[PDB]
């Protein structure tokens, strides 16, 4: 009665956001997009080599400064390098050695990194003595920290294997707010530019919009086969990507509250580990379990290149602010940067 | 008739038993001259002492005796055997503790005819008093992939409520009056007029006569006990007797594809609707289901440091190595066999990389490093998609130890990738994989050494890897020094 009275609406609204969404799809972006010149072929060559790292690397992120990045690796360790001059800026040694992320602040003064400690231990690279001392221990999750970007010095939102995020304050190491609502491990999230939305693709093969003032999910996204390892917004900020273990890349409009593109290939059988924008956003470059990292056309949807310079599955890429260079870890024990 | 007893008698102490115990209940003629002839064969050890003989014996008594439908008052069987068995008390242990706790057995059956069946049946049924309250019940935890169909078969029979409320209680009357008033009563007489009967006043009526039977066998003289138990039971109230077997007792079956013993507690949760207790949890075994052995290490430490399960129940387990014949032996062995073997525990003293420190248990074996590290990844998943091995480092002192408390040490530094420890007072098989030469291949020196005693120190910046009896799930690291030693639900044997 009451609980089939509520299944039944519950699968009515569904057919209401099915229907709100085909009346938008009028064109598809590949329709629109037919005109505009091709980007042609992406010639991409390894500038720099980061040596150092002992074992696979699980994850990086750049600082503000498009020059320093940090990097956590499987050996327990999270290196921050100066992509520069090849200097390792830091070689912090961690308590656990079964890290899994890591996250430059804005600032540059925070790092964070956590893993299946189920904390996010958030470290201090201008301490008061110089060190590299642990400023906090963001304990509280119950699943292995998948994911966390620096809101501020004070503020950072972490994904983890309980199937939530949550917007913690460093200062009271406290969740502030708690994201709940995916039903899968949450592997990846996103800032948006204005710091009050964010995405996260969770192994639940959907992404969900959430707001990070209130606490509520906004709109929830879906069409991958398989989970989604990895979410990033398009510059502007009302799109974003979604990488999928089913060998396919995903665009989502938040306007139009469905997906726009695909991003596949019949050669491409692998899952998707990693996903990253140009500044412009009209590259798309994800990373893959083939020793590859393919570069798309976002607007075309045509695989314009390919990063063939690991010899293990490309585990994680970024690119900086400015758009300057592609950084790429990898199990290899390497990093590498791109132009 | 009786030759035919003494061959089988020869033959069993050599499905030799099941024999007796169905050739027996045919006639109840039978249960006596079988008793008389143990009572011989048990002579001759007291006046031989072949240790080695003792216990089949006292356990086809014990198990005779509560199946004998009725004991003669002219036969003074239980006299004969009392004495007999009394002079067992200057035999070594544990043969003197077996004959106490049989001849308290044979007082409870001089005073009380049939208390001992109606204790058991009752029991097992879960048909108890308001004053004497009890219960036993059976789990069948068996893996559907593994045992046969035979087994499967058996389990599904067995499982299957036969008897009711109704019929146990008649069954339990029958043979409590039956057993005290033999022949001169009318059973067929006392059945037809039990029938009609309602619920509430048999279980009256049982609850009387149970009451009668524990106060009987309270009494302190025996020949009176008797006379005072048939007294009571003319007062609650030639013929043939009859042979009443044991009604068969509560079983479950449940579907067991698991390794851990979690399932028992989403079971208790029926019990809060079932319902010191037992709880006869029946294993059904393979060569690797080695695991059951560390599920067991669990429930046994967790329990006894969570109690659960053992809040209301005493836990059994029953082992295995995997109505019909099958069923019959199954129910004996499980109703007859009562004493447990305990297996070794080695103990683990660990210091961590912060500091603390907690005792732990591996039954079964300790790995440590590169296994380690392996099975953290084989518990991955996820982790294990989105994730060679460098040495640690460690200094290791083992030491052999003797019975003559002359501790023979060593010690060598190390720089090995893993280290796994595996059971042959025990010996422990140690393998210790060297990198000679550290590199994606580092050189691999396996060195089986015999180690019973081991202390293991790694740098406080070498943390090592540690799991505990191949539990995949769950190994350790962060540990900066292990120091191994060789240190309710018990599992059962026959014997």
């Amino acid at each position: 009665s009451e609980l089939d009275q509520l299944r039944q609406e519950a699968e009515q609204l569904k057919n209401q956001i099915r229907d709100a969404r085909k009346a938008c799809a009028d064109a598809t972006l590949s329709q629109i997009t037919n005109n505009i010149d091709p980007v042609g072929r992406i010639q991409m060559r390894t500038r720099r080599t980061l040596r150092g790292h002992l074992a696979k690397i699980y994850a990086m992120h750049w600082g503000t400064d498009s020059r320093l990045l940090v990097s956590a690796s499987q050996d327990g360790k999270l290196i921050i390098w100066d992509s520069y001059t090849t200097n390792k800026v830091h070689a912090i040694p961690l308590r656990s050695s079964w890290v899994m992320t890591c996250a430059y602040a804005p600032s540059g003064n925070y790092v964070a990194c956590g893993g299946l400690d189920n904390i996010c231990s958030i470290y201090n690279l201008k301490t008061r003595e110089g060190n590299v001392r642990v400023s906090r221990e963001l304990a509280g999750h119950t699943g292995y920290l998948s994911c966390c970007r620096f809101l501020d010095d004070n503020q950072i939102v972490t994904s983890s294997g309980d199937t939530t995020c949550a917007l913690w304050d460093i200062e009271t190491g406290q969740q502030t707010t708690t994201f709940t609502g995916h039903t899968g491990d949450v592997m990846s999230l996103s800032l948006a530019p204005d710091t009050r939305l964010f995405v996260s693709g969770a192994c639940d093969a959907s992404a969900k919009l959430w707001d990070v003032r209130e606490g509520m999910c906004r709109q929830t996204f879906t069409g991958h086969e398989s989970d989604i390892n990895a979410i990033c917004f398009f510059p502007n900020g009302n799109a974003f990507a979604t990488g999928s273990d089913d060998a396919t890349c995903r665009l989502f409009d938040l306007r139009a509250d469905q997906e726009l593109m695909t991003y596949s290939h019949d050669n491409i059988i692998c899952g998707i580990t990693s996903v990253s924008f140009s500044k412009s956003g009209r590259l798309l470059l994800a990373g893959y379990d083939d020793f590859n990292c393919n570069v798309w056309d976002a607007l075309k949807a045509d695989r314009a290149g390919v990063l063939a310079g690991h010899d293990n599955r490309v585990s994680c890429l970024g690119v900086t602010d400015d758009g300057m260079a592609v950084a790429t870890g990898s199990w290899d024990s390497f990093l590498k940067i791109w132009n | 008739t009786e030759d035919r007893i003494q061959h089988a008698l020869e033959r069993c102490l050599h499905l030799n038993c099941w024999s007796l115990q169905e050739l027996v209940s045919r006639d109840p003629g039978h249960f006596l001259i079988l008793l008389e002839q143990i009572l011989q064969k048990t002579r001759e050890v007291q006046e031989k002492g072949t240790y080695d003989l003792l216990a089949p014996l006292a356990l086809l008594f014990y198990s005779t005796v509560l199946c004998t439908p009725h004991f003669p008052p002219d036969s003074d069987l239980l006299l004969k055997a009392a004495r007999t068995y009394h002079r067992f008390l200057t035999w070594p242990v544990p043969y003197c503790s077996i004959c106490q706790e049989l001849l308290t057995f044979i007082d409870a059956e001089l005073k009380a005819p049939g208390i001992s069946y109606q204790r058991l049946v009752r029991a097992e049924q879960g048909l108890s008093t308001r004053s004497h309250r009890s219960s036993t019940v059976t789990v069948l935890l068996l893996n559907p992939v593994e045992v046969q169909a035979e087994f499967l078969d058996v389990a599904d029979k067995l499982s299957t409520p036969g008897p009711s409320p109704h019929s146990a209680y008649i069954t339990l009357l029958l043979h409590a009056f039956q057993a005290t008033f033999g022949a001169h009563c009318d059973l067929s007489g006392l059945h037809r007029r039990l029938q009609s009967k309602t619920l509430a006043e048999l279980e009256a009526i049982f609850t009387e006569t149970a009451e009668a039977q524990e106060l009987a066998s309270g009494i302190g003289d025996a020949a009176e006990a008797r006379q005072w138990l048939r007294t009571k039971l003319q007062a609650v109230g030639p013929g043939k007797l009859r042979t009443i077997p044991i009604p068969v007792a509560r079983c479950y079956t449940y579907s067991w594809n698991q390794d851990s013993f979690d399932i028992l507690q989403e079971i208790l949760l029926k019990e809060q609707e079932l319902l010191a207790s037992t709880l006869r949890v029946v294993v059904f075994g393979s060569d690797r289901i080695g695991k059951v052995a560390r599920a067991y290490s669990n429930l046994r430490r967790l329990e006894n440091n969570r109690p659960l399960l053992t809040r209301f129940f005493k836990l059994q387990f029953f082992y295995v190595p995997v109505l019909p014949i099958l069923a019959d032996m199954l129910l004996y062995y499980c109703r007859f066999a009562a004493r447990p073997v305990l297996l070794q525990v080695y103990q683990t003293e660990l210091t961590f990389i912060t500091g603390e420190k907690t005792t732990e248990i591996f039954i079964h074996s300790l790995e440590l490093g590169h296994s380690a590290a392996t099975r953290a990844i084989k518990a991955s998943g996820p982790g294990s998609k989105r994730l060679e091995a460098v040495p640690l480092t460690l200094q290791i002192i083992y030491s052999k130890g003797a019975i003559s408390g002359r501790s023979r040490w060593s010690n060598m530094e190390k720089l090995c990738t893993s280290v796994n420890l595996s059971k042959a007072t025990e010996a422990l098989t140690l393998n210790l994989t060297e990198v000679v030469k550290r590199q994606g291949f580092n050189q691999i020196s396996t060195s089986q050494i015999k180690v019973d005693k081991v202390q293991i120190i790694g740098s406080n910046s070498c943390p090592f890897a540690v799991c505990l009896d191949q539990d995949e799930r769950k190994i350790l690291q962060s540990v900066i020094r292990c120091e191994v030693s060789p240190c309710c639900l018990p599992i059962m044997t026959f014997s």
